[PDB]
């Protein structure tokens, strides 16, 4: 299935020209721009791996785009996303986050139902590729 | 004589700690606007009419509200704007009941005043700082959901009433899986003969978890904990908590004290707290009495709910876009700037209280997404009704069309595309890749 | 088309279990009254506008409100009375929040309807029977106080705010000892920087007990337990209980759920529960939107408060005597009979719920006692303000004058004296034996 | 002090003609009419002594008035009151109660303050004549 | 025993010249001046009887002194005190209170010990003259 | 470079919401006063020394303290006054621990700074308004005791330690009966092998009630509830409450969190809360490090104790009268006005927090009463030691002499007598009628 984490995951995968225009947006919003990747796609996996530090005070999309592609070359079967952090007082948080690489195939999640008191159930989801070590996923 | 008792004071200097109110006043025919101002002040501050010695045992002036400014309503000869100031020490810290009792209670004067509507309030910084503010707030809510830079999408289950727990859960699962971020209980669905509340909560949580596992997203359903007594609301809130719900809802009819009680509970228990307030109730289109919605926004942001329905501009809700924009600012901004066309009469610092998320609900549909984004911004939950459930291809399909239109519109906005003007063509490019969206767009062109 | 969806049904037969509402509707210009009726029904029952298959999984008709009758408002060409029926199974038993959410929430239709005001409700017997009704009620309250056959007498402390606990208790003791049955906290006095609530409660109970010992009567002071959260209201209610207070009060701004919570507490703890509702607030003189006060009376009698301010006829409150009389009936009678001039549109059986005590408060004074008795009956608390505290001879004196006028008037009524006509002479005979009353009567003849 | 229990205790003591008109009221209201007396005037003394049974279905004030005066002769230094009971559904209770004899002199109540937790006080009032046996009061 | 409620009750009873100078103080402090009396001298009897209203905005001691003496004539076997109330913001309370008449003889208080849980005792004090009606005290 | 990082800002504009501190700084030899200022600010705001990118994810400037003004200490070439401003949003509302952690914790800079002493703080109105303030306060305390217009009188039991419960109660009864308003436990007496706390509390309450019955006054003994754990302090506080004590005490060594916990308990349970702080401890006569006592007064008034020992001017405590006067103002006034000789460096509004009662304790004796009244005012507890217990005629006698001297002095003050100058003759007129006072006055003329 398609994982729909990300601001634009109901759209087709973005071209590089689209990705470029999203960097321009971020630049005009004065955001720090980070690139993160993971192959544990749990929705509560809050800390993806960082591909370098976030870039600050950037003024041209080129170098961001260049790292995105180098991450894609190094981690081609990982999810990779781009995140734009705001430092505006009272936000101080991500304000956009979108996918720029997905694995070829997504097998999705197992749903675990542990039966508890009365009719209640304690739930877990476990991404199928996480049943394997990281270097064997996707 | 009310101007004579001191209640009228053209010279009063407003202090940073004063609570200030702005009433739209209609003097009873042949009574001076200045006497009318004074009457409203003189009664929301004291209820006396004789030689009362006991005032002299107190610092009496401190407790008197001061009518300090009267302008004539533009475009309305016999309506006036009265500004009233109240000392901070009159109010219980942290208490909405006390604030409302004090302001919109004892504003009598049936002999000088024909009509009265409270239009706005300047809550001073030090007062605001005595309230919790939103239990979660926009920023934390988005970090909990991992959802950034786009409005959120919800709808109410259809039909509001009647489905058994299992069939109710079916709708919730379909809609969440098909793309909605949220589904919600109707304000009317609490616990009734055709369905009690515990089975609804249990079947819903199965639907919600099934949807998260189908999509790899955090998903939520607003469980309505509204009930007749505080103990009952708590037992309901506690099941939501126990089963792992990300969000609950309450109706504004439960009242201010139960609201503050819930807001503290939501803060203490990591729960998003959505507040339902009927967008068009009997108490709506009054230019003349009661209180303007923006004062509700202020009081509810202070009380600490996380979502409130704030209006849309287009669709079946026909409101002034600029007044609506003023509601959103009140909910969202760290400081409000006086702006007469938005109906904000006071500058106001929000004292770093968290932000409430506006909800837009009404006859709204996917073909209006450019107008919705342009008027309402990215921090909003857009709620579609029969616009999802009644997609001729199924609930999942309807949810998908709405989600794709949303995302394609924010994409265009972020590209600096003139999306207000190019809106229909943007949607039609998006629908090219999306049958469900193509189906929806046709569905909604007999409208216009 | 709303008349087309079934929401309009001229033929519907009203069942004894239906909840019935009567709205005053103002159709948006050039829309059929019948379409407007239907719109109000069609939205306070369902929020759908498309092909929704999921209705077919339910007994859908059951959940649809039925507009079943439309009359044109007498003396008003473009206002109509719409009668709407709702199945009993839509409502949570015992829950005011659910009742109000369901009725005055989703009554939308911004395209057929310009204005809407809810005028009356027929609560069916079996529904009413799911509510507690007054915690104490008129009969039990009078057996607790040992006070029969006369209105009760109260006033609010003057000034409402500022007195320290000890000086506040002074006023309470003076007034009770001089003849009042009750003294009361202002709706605004909760707990504030100039006085916190615990010392008020402690000094008050000393005043109340001193007054009982000075008079050989049960005496009471309404301690205001209003607060921001349910826990806080309970701690306040619990001190009142602990110290032996016969009575407490709450403000209606705390909201319906905190009200029902308190009403159950008052029933469980033998406490009279007075409910303050501002007689002239911003939400008052509306012929056009919102809800008529009599629906509040119904809902509050059901929730189970013991006293509510119901209006006076004379004095500074200028109301239609016959509409006011309708409020009193709602509060007091075991059955209500349709009566258009009183604004009662439905017969209604009260299902043996206890009676609420009306409170009359306003510019009322001792020289009006014949009108007060004649219009308001013996079951009422008469509340006088600066009419007691500001008697030139002292608070005790002012209380005495009011008490003697009250008693002399009921004496005359019971003698079958034509007290409405002979009122002034009755008072003047009473004042012959009562200097304080003589002083009061003169005091109040510059009025007229 | 004057005890102000009773519907008309802020008025002067009623004459027999006034008392008569109050019986007429009660009769027209269809009330049972009772006569009760006490020399423990505590406000929470709910059960005064009964002087006979209440009178039911009465149609002339004379016999009520006659018993009131006979009670006054037998119990001249007691409080005596007249009570009118309603049997109307949803009332079923006293609806008028008024004093028709008081002792020559009322010494009033003692107030007792028992100090309890923190600043709270438990209160009692004790009518001074109750410090003595009943046959020595007033 | 001497009751030592009052700002100056460890001093001898004040002469009228001393009382006069205390009024002058109160006047210069801009206080409301009240006269109160009681013959229940319990320390927790917070509400003495008022002899008239308090006097406000007074500028000469004479009229205060005159009422003090008239209270003394009417209530010679009562405690009488003079109280000065401040209306200054954040005080709004009595700031002086002193005795200007005492009964000839003070018999004092009974101490009541009600035995409660374990070794604890609930205490009451009861002024001996309050065992009698008010018109028989002192 | 600290002036380089932004921590130094000669131009910063102070906001009404800033927390401001005034340190007395001693730059390490050959370091610029301006660099020293900056160092103190730069470390009580951040602990960083490298290229830290993560600052850029926050509104970093907001969290930086700003050294904004440096004056040179008058009469001290190498000491400077540094004024530091902190944004309100850095502080937890209502929390002394957080305030002190933030201000006097991370003020490092061991390379630019040799010595540092915190001299004063400007707590902003909106911050102060987040604290409870005194549980009872001077005005309520006096209405509870019915004691007006004179200092209160106490002493500590003698000897502090050793008496069994019954002999301890003997001293307490003697002293209260003889005239003291209060007697008190020593800070050291908690619960020990020579006497456990429950029997002390029980025998004390018998003494206190016996004294009230002997005098017709409210009497009190400060039961020390100090203990090692919060549960233990509560069990002690709860017995005091149960047995009807008007007052308890705690030692300042229990620490800020237990203090705030107790202050809320005292507010909730109508108990006067006396706070012991040793007048001359190892941490006293520092012109050079630590924190000036007036900052403690501020923090304790905010936390909400009712009494704190504030110093005397005369006797064995030898302090600058004008600095001491500054401590009393901090405790007592509704607003403080900058005044350099009193050591108040900031104007400050107390936001209607209640007043704390200063306690004066030391070698003070009855022959100094004119100086005590003149320097310390009427709102103070004067505490005499061996000055009561060791009156050659008995404890009652000693208490009487002190009480008569007190009352005769206030009498003289109120008569506008030049009591500072005529003090000894005033006492000697009073002693004419008072053998115990005559005995005391002689006793204390070998001193001088
Ligand atoms: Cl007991
Ligand atoms: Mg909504
Ligand atoms: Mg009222
Ligand atoms: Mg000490």
């Amino acid at each position: 299935m398609r994982i729909t984490q990300g601001t634009f995951s109901f759209l087709p995968d973005l071209t590089d020209e689209q990705i470029k225009k999203q960097i321009d947006y971020m630049i005009s919003k004065k955001l720090a721009i980070g690139i993160e990747y993971t192959n544990d796609i749990h929705p509560r996996n809050s800390f993806w791996e960082m591909w370098g530090l976030p870039l600050f005070e950037v003024t041209d999309p080129a170098p961001v785009l260049f790292e995105i592609n180098a991450c894609r070359k190094a981690k081609s079967n990982f999810y990779i996303k781009v995140v734009g952090f705001s430092s505006e007082r009272g936000i101080e948080s991500t304000i956009i986050s979108f996918i720029v690489n997905r694995p070829k195939h997504e097998p999705g999640f197992n749903l675990i139902r542990q039966e508890d008191k009365s009719r209640s159930i304690k739930y877990s989801i476990q991404a199928y590729e996480t049943y394997k070590p990281e270097d064997q996923r996707y | 004589p009310y101007a004579k008792m001191g209640y009228w004071n053209p010279d009063y200097q407003v202090k940073d700690t004063d609570v200030l109110a702005l009433f739209r006043v209609t003097p009873q025919p042949g009574v001076d606007p200045i006497e009318a101002a004074a009457a409203v002040a003189g009664e929301s501050s004291t209820a006396t009419w004789t030689v009362v010695w006991t005032d002299l045992l107190t610092a009496a002036d401190l407790y008197r509200a001061k009518a300090y400014k009267v302008d004539q309503v533009p475009n309305n000869p016999e309506q006036y704007f009265a500004y009233i100031a109240y000392e901070l020490d009159l109010f219980e810290e942290g208490s909405i009941a006390n604030l409302t009792a004090s302001i919109i209670g004892n504003v009598f004067g049936f002999k000088a005043v024909k009509a009265l509507r409270l239009e706005d309030m300047r809550l001073p910084f030090a007062y605001i700082k005595t309230f919790q503010g939103p239990a979660t707030g926009v920023i934390l809510e988005r970090e909990r959901l991992d959802k950034f830079g786009r409005p959120l999408l919800g709808c109410t289950t259809k039909p509001k009433l009647g489905l058994s727990g299992k069939n109710y859960g079916r709708v919730v699962y379909e809609a969440l899986k098909g793309g909605l971020d949220f589904v919600k209980d109707d304000e009317n669905i609490n616990s009734q003969p055709f369905m009690r509340w515990r089975e609804r909560y249990l079947f819903v949580m199965e639907a919600v978890n099934k949807a998260a596992a189908a999509t790899g997203e955090v998903k939520g359903h607003y469980l309505n904990v509204t009930a007749a007594t505080m103990e009952e609301m708590y037992a309901r809130a506690q099941l939501a908590k126990e089963l792992g719900s990300v969000i609950i809802m309450i109706d504004l009819v439960i009242g201010y004290t139960a609201i503050q009680t819930m807001a503290k509970w939501a803060r203490d228990n990591d729960m998003i707290l959505h507040l339902h307030r009927a967008g068009n109730s009997t108490y709506s289109r009054q230019k003349n009495h009661g209180m303007n919605f923006r004062v509700i926004c202020k009081w509810m942001r202070m009380a600490g709910v996380d979502h409130i329905h704030a209006g849309t501009v287009v669709g079946k809700l026909e409101g002034d876009p600029i007044i609506t924009r003023g509601f959103y600012k009140t909910l969202l901004l760290p400081k409000l700037e006086r702006n007469l066309q938005e109906g904000l009469f006071f500058d106001m610092d929000w004292a770093s209280l968290r932000k409430v998320m506006p909800v837009a609900s009404g006859g709204i549909h996917a073909g209006q997404m450019h107008q919705l984004i342009h008027y309402l911004g990215e921090d909003v939950v857009l709620q579609f009704g029969g616009g999802t459930i009644g997609h001729p291809d199924g609930i999942q399909s309807g949810a998908t069309a709405n989600r794709v239109a949303l995302e394609a519109m924010i994409l265009a906005r972020n590209e600096n595309r003139d999306f207000l003007t190019e809106g229909p063509e943007i949607l039609r490019e998006a629908a090219k890749n999306c049958g469900a969206l193509r189906t929806a767009l046709d569905l909604w062109k007999d409208i216009t």
